[PDB]
């Protein structure tokens, strides 16, 4: 019902190696050429990616900033409010980035902050005008 | 075991009745199952008695004595069973001291063309049925294709050599009646490449297992894909193997293509990662500058200038985070390419060294079938493996000629008598033969019936070596053209000293080329004396016949030298090279199931010919021309046992015709 295991005998393949006298060596030569074509295309992208590797040698070690570890504080200094209004105008609703900018407020605090100072800081307008970017 | 082993050892099913028995006993088969089992017993029990001592005739009286009740109640049932068995050579066949000596006066006259084993087997049976039999033999000896070389102590069969197992083999019976020195055969066959050095066990098991694998593949190809016709021509075995190999070479290449295709897929995936990482590093390098400039505006500053430092700092750690997640991902792809480039699939299907070793297993198969694999029928070439005997294979150390010579005893044989024409008519037959030594002494033999055991090679000969008058009908001559008559030859090498491994019976030599795989590809150490036999198979056989003995023995010496060392190989004292296709009384070696033929042809060959009426409108005549030989038995062609069985078969049929069958009632 099935060929011995390892042997590959599909009704499709047989009638393709029997279509003519040389239809066998024809089929087997396209594959040989096809394998050679893939091998070169392999070494082509192997050298393309060897060049790209060289371009980013050194990674980004020189451009990293040390880590500021700060304790999420509760009170909004007048300074920290002002950082917020500008963070909103540059980031909109990305609270995680906005906290990252302030450095001592949590996303929850930032989330609350829009609701609390929404009228006093025209946060609707700010967002509204951030949307034009 | 017991009575049921008697049925097995007689190629009979112990619990069922055969088509032949249904013919002779239609009363019993159409009747109640109890009587069937009684019959089936009486058959098996009589067979057992004959088998337990086949050096003495088994008379009906002796038979009825030995079987008990309820089975010895129906004396005619017992008499019928015995007579059926005796007639068709299932009992009292071969060389048996008989109790009841021959009828003083005989009945009917039979001419048997050929004193090869099929011939002798019939002749002994007919003579033991009270008929007058004469065998016409072209050669100066009996045995036909059972030939045996003898000179001094040196003994080696140029013809048949091997009993293929005693399980269910009639030659087992003959082996008790004739002392044949039956030696077992150790099948360990170590190979040796052209260089002269053993193939290592790793390859030997590998290549062999691929060989057997390639065979089952053709079977699958024939049975499940019905790949048996191609360009309005029957597919051979050779064609089918080429297809299977090509498709295994194709799959190796398909496999490689997909493996490399997986690699370039990830390399392209990598490519787009680096592009994304160069372009990100460039942005990071810019932002850092922007930040360090904004950070260098010394304080105290206003809150926008402070926002600039902070935001640029966020923006930079944000891109620095991306670039780290991309570097982690880059390492993942980087190791994959190491994994794949380190797990490549098979480079090739079979190397040239491997293919040459495979070519030897093919030569061995070409040798067993005595023909190039391009001539064997794909569908039917193995149609007789179902009836293979059980047990080890054996040689005859004292020479296999001992058996026909034994059968020829007490028979009227005309040696050096070549039949030239066979004439059969509604009133009898005349066979016309000449003397081989002087071709003008002409002989005329008149007879009731002719048994033709002419080799299929001879019946195939164009122009005819034997004319049939009237000609054979085309249903028979077309069977003769369709069937295959193949060829294989032996070189007998006779030394004064044993320089080979005495515990290896047989060892191979791997050929240079596909085309020459059969040239001396195997060697036999089967005999007491220092004899090594080299064999020629496949396409090589027909070509080695146009090369002198000295050149042929030359090549054997060279091959042997490479194996055992240029100094351990003496010259041979006695050399003999067979040339069986050249032999005019054989014109080949034995039959094969050619592409376009089938096992039905072997039955066609066995049909007797019945001449037309001489007087027009006179009643339909009796058959006059009968045939036997290895090419006439569908389940056991190309063997000695098969020839012998066919001789027994005709002797029963001829006797039924002329002596009459009284056991059918
Ligand atoms: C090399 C070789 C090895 C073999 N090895 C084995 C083996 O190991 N085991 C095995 O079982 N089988 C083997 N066989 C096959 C076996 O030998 C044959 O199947 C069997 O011997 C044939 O017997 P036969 O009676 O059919 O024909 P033959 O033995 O050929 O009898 C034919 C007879 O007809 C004669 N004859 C031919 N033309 C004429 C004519 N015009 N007039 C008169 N007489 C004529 C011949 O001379 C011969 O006497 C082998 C065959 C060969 C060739």
């Amino acid at each position: 019902r099935k060929p011995p295991k390892g042997m590959f005998l599909s009704q499709e393949d047989v009638e393709a190696v029997s279509a003519n006298a040389t239809a066998a060596t024809t089929v087997l030569r396209q594959l040989d050429m096809e394998l050679v074509s893939v091998k070169r295309q392999i070494q082509n992208i192997k050298q393309t990616n060897s060049a790209l590797k060289e371009k980013l040698d050194g990674g980004i070690e020189p451009y990293r900033l040390p880590e500021v570890i700060q304790k999420c504080n509760a009170r909004w200094t007048t300074e920290e409010q002002l950082l917020a209004v500008q963070a909103i105008r540059k980031y909109g609703r990305d609270f995680q980035a906005i906290s990252d900018v302030i450095g001592n407020k949590s996303v929850v605090q930032v989330k609350n902050f829009f609701v609390n100072y929404r009228r006093r800081f025209n946060i609707d307008e700010v967002l509204q005008e951030w949307e034009a970017e | 075991s017991g009575v049921e082993g008697a049925a097995f050892q007689s190629r009979l099913p112990h619990d069922r009745m055969t088509s032949q028995e249904a013919a002779c006993f239609p009363d019993i088969i159409s009747g109640p199952q109890q009587t069937q089992k009684v019959f089936l017993f009486i058959r098996n029990r009589t067979l057992q008695l004959w088998l337990d001592n086949p050096k003495i005739q088994l008379t009906f009286e002796a038979t009825l004595q030995q079987l008990e009740a309820p089975y010895n109640s129906d004396t005619v049932l017992v008499h019928r069973v015995h007579s059926y068995l005796e007639r068709h050579g299932l009992i009292n066949f071969g060389i048996y001291k008989r109790i009841k000596p021959l009828p003083t006066k005989k009945t009917g006259k039979v001419i048997i063309i050929g004193s090869g084993v099929s011939g002798l087997a019939a002749a002994r049976q007919l003579q033991s049925f009270g008929m007058d039999v004469t065998l016409l033999e072209a050669r100066d000896r009996v045995g036909g294709r059972v030939a045996t070389f003898r000179k001094g102590n040196y003994v080696a069969d140029l013809g048949a050599m091997v009993v293929t197992g005693l399980g269910g083999n009639p030659m087992a019976v003959v082996s008790k009646q004739v002392n044949m020195e039956l030696a077992k055969i150790k099948q360990k066959c170590p190979l040796y490449e052209a260089n002269g050095q053993a193939v290592p066990k790793e390859k030997d098991e590998m290549v062999e297992q691929e060989f057997n694998r390639l065979l089952e593949a053709t079977s699958y190809l024939s049975h499940q894909l019905d790949f048996n016709v191609l360009n309005n021509k029957p597919v051979s075995l050779g064609q089918a193997l080429e297809v299977v190999i090509q498709l295994q070479e194709k799959h190796v290449k398909d496999e490689q293509i997909e493996h490399w295709k997986k690699i370039v897929k990830t390399q392209e995936e990598l490519k787009e990662l680096l592009n994304k990482m160069v372009n990100l590093k460039e942005k990071i390098k810019e932002l850092h500058q922007q930040y360090k400039e904004a950070s260098e505006v010394k304080p105290p500053r206003d809150i926008t200038a402070e926002f600039l430092v902070k935001s640029k700092h966020r923006d930079l750690t944000a891109l620095c985070k991306e670039y780290d997640e991309l570097a982690e991902t880059q390492g993942k792809l980087e190791e994959k390419l190491q994994e794949l480039e380190a797990n490549p699939p098979s480079d090739v299907y079979l190397s040239s060294r491997d293919r040459q070793i495979l070519d030897w297993h093919f030569a061995n198969l070409e040798f067993a079938n005595a023909t190039p694999l391009s001539t064997l029928s794909l569908k039917h070439w193995d149609q007789d493996d179902d009836f293979e005997f059980t047990g080890s294979h054996l040689t005859v150390r004292n020479g296999y000629s001992c058996v026909p010579v034994a059968l020829a005893e007490g028979l009227d044989i005309k040696l050096n008598t070549a039949v030239r024409q066979v004439r059969y008519t509604a009133s009898g037959c005349e066979v016309i033969a000449v003397n081989t030594r002087s071709t003008s002494q002409t002989f005329i033999y008149k007879c009731d019936a002719v048994l033709c055991t002419l080799p299929l090679g001879v019946l195939k000969q164009q122009p005819p070596a034997v004319q049939f008058v009237p000609p054979l009908p085309e249903w028979k001559t077309s069977a003769v053209q369709r069937m295959g008559f193949g060829n294989l030859n032996k070189v007998v090498l006779c030394f004064d000293r044993v320089f080979w491994d005495p515990s290896v019976n047989l060892f191979g030599h791997v050929g240079s080329t596909t085309a020459s795989r059969g040239e001396l590809f195997l060697f036999w150490n089967l005999y007491k004396a220092p004899i090594l036999l080299a064999l020629v198979a496949g396409e090589a056989a027909g070509i080695m016949e146009n090369i002198s003995d000295d050149v042929i023995v030359g090549r054997c010496l060279a091959i042997l030298k490479g194996i055992f060392g240029s100094s351990a190989v003496p010259q041979p004292k006695e050399t003999v090279v067979s040339r069986w296709r050249a032999d005019p009384w054989a014109r080949g070696s034995y039959s094969y199931v050619a592409a376009g033929s089938s096992g039905n042809d072997y039955d066609l060959m066995a049909q007797p010919i019945t001449p037309g009426p001489s007087i027009p409108g006179a009643p339909q005549p009796i058959p006059r021309l009968f045939f036997a030989g290895e090419h006439t038995i569908r389940n056991y062609p190309a063997t000695v046992h098969g020839a012998l069985l066919s001789g027994l078969r005709e002797a029963g049929r001829i006797a039924d015709q002329f002596l009459g069958a009284m056991y059918t009632l």
